[PDB]
């Protein structure tokens, strides 16, 4: 009677307003802000910086354009199926209708978050980056600077069944990088690819068949899979941890995430041989 | 969980 | 000492737009002047440039739409730390 992923992050031995001191910024596609699951919980900023869609005859249907971001906003704070039901979210559009963005657009978005914070500070901030490109010196630098300024960043490890160190922002050490595991606590396969792995991943979290808001209708739900969904679980857990202990530094928060994670439940045989000792065998969970 | 529903499945 | 960088995944590159990153502690006034100096030097060589954005707050610098032919010139501008060609990011 509960989505498998919400049961999985609950200690083995549902918080109704968790994470209320924290604001989660989401850099993703457009969102269906009037979907009942997230209405009133997500504030759509005026920020938009996206490349044009590929194909001269592309049809911009809101239900399709909003799919990715709406589901992730639901995973973080959704009324029925969210992790941190009291967290406020602010959304920035950096991915187009096909889920594609640019490093420059993402940089301008990260700058917009810091500028917004300086103008009207609130509580601790968590920035969710459910996206990946190739290793980028500039994107890693901007992420490092925003983390050093006191902001918590969480990103997807990437869905390329590859070493996360070859992608950004996954490869930025100051960012919490999250891989995906399934209901059997095994790394997620996505077609011929799957979750990334290696020394740049901090931990794993549920990322297969995750029930969340569907932009097909105002009350619809759909299951989705990917390291974006796993990163959204960690952004929700981080919002809950920071709301309970608002004075936590980034290093202390990372220590809490590791301490409360389920340990040694992943069969390391799924990863390439040399990556087994480098990949953390941790699946995120809430504290008791 | 896998699927699609017109309301919250649980 | 300033260096140029572009995405190793060649299909994800976005040539023609570059992020010019200036040294740490470069002020916004200095970033704007450096962007205008790049446009003026490029124009002396017959090239059009467009400054799409000037960064300040996390990293100082600017986003410029221009021919990659101007990269040797741009790396010699005052305050430059490095230049990166734009590239794609994707929903995960």
């Amino acid at each position: 009677s509960i989505p498998w992923n919400l049961e999985r992050i609950t200690p083995p031995r549902q918080p109704p307003d968790g994470g209320s001191l924290v604001e989660v910024y989401l850099l993703d596609t457009s969102i269906q802000s009037d979907h009942r699951e997230i209405e009133g919980r997500v504030m759509v900023t005026d920020f938009e910086n996206v490349p044009e869609e590929d194909g001269t005859r592309f049809h911009r249907q809101a239900s399709k354009c909003d799919s990715h971001g709406t589901h992730l906003a639901g995973v973080v704070s959704g009324r029925d199926a969210g992790v941190a039901k009291g967290a406020s979210m602010r959304s920035l559009r950096v991915l187009n209708c096909q889920g594609k963005g640019t490093v420059s657009g993402t940089l301008i978005g990260l700058e917009f978050i810091r500028k917004s914070q300086l103008v009207q500070p609130v509580g601790p901030l968590v920035v969710l980056l459910p996206l990946a490109g190739g290793y980028s010196r500039v994107l890693n630098a901007a992420c490092q600077r925003l983390a050093r300024a006191g902001v918590v960043l969480v990103t997807a490890a990437g869905n390329f069944r590859d070493d996360a160190c070859l992608y950004s922002p996954a490869s930025a050490p100051e960012v919490i990088t999250v891989g995906a595991t399934n209901a059997q606590d095994q790394p997620v396969t996505l077609g011929t690819l799957g979750t990334n792995f290696g020394r740049c991943v901090d931990l794993f979290a549920p990322g297969e068949d995750i029930i969340g808001a569907s932009s097909d209708c105002s009350t619809c739900f759909v299951s989705q899979s990917g390291t974006s969904q796993a990163a959204a679980h960690v952004a929700g857990i981080a919002a809950m941890m920071l709301s309970a202990e608002p004075e936590l530094t980034l290093a202390e928060l990372r220590q809490r995430l590791i301490h409360f994670s389920a340990k040694d439940v992943i069969n390391e045989a799924w990863f390439p041989e040399d990556q087994r000792v480098l990949t953390p065998n941790l699946v995120a969970a809430l504290p008791p | 969980c896998k699927x699609w529903w017109p309301t919250y499945p649980c | 000492t300033a260096t140029f960088h572009r995405c190793a995944k060649d299909p994800w590159r976005l040539p023609g737009t570059y992020v010019v990153v200036l040294k740490e502690e470069t002020h916004l006034s200095q970033s704007e002047r450096t962007a205008r100096r790049l446009q003026a030097q490029a124009a002396r060589r017959g090239y059009l440039t467009k400054i799409l954005h000037v960064f300040h707050g996390l990293l100082p610098g600017f986003l410029v739409k221009m021919s990659g032919d101007l990269l040797e010139l741009a790396l010699k501008l005052p305050h430059v730390d490095y230049i990166e060609e734009d590239s794609s990011v994707f929903a995960q």
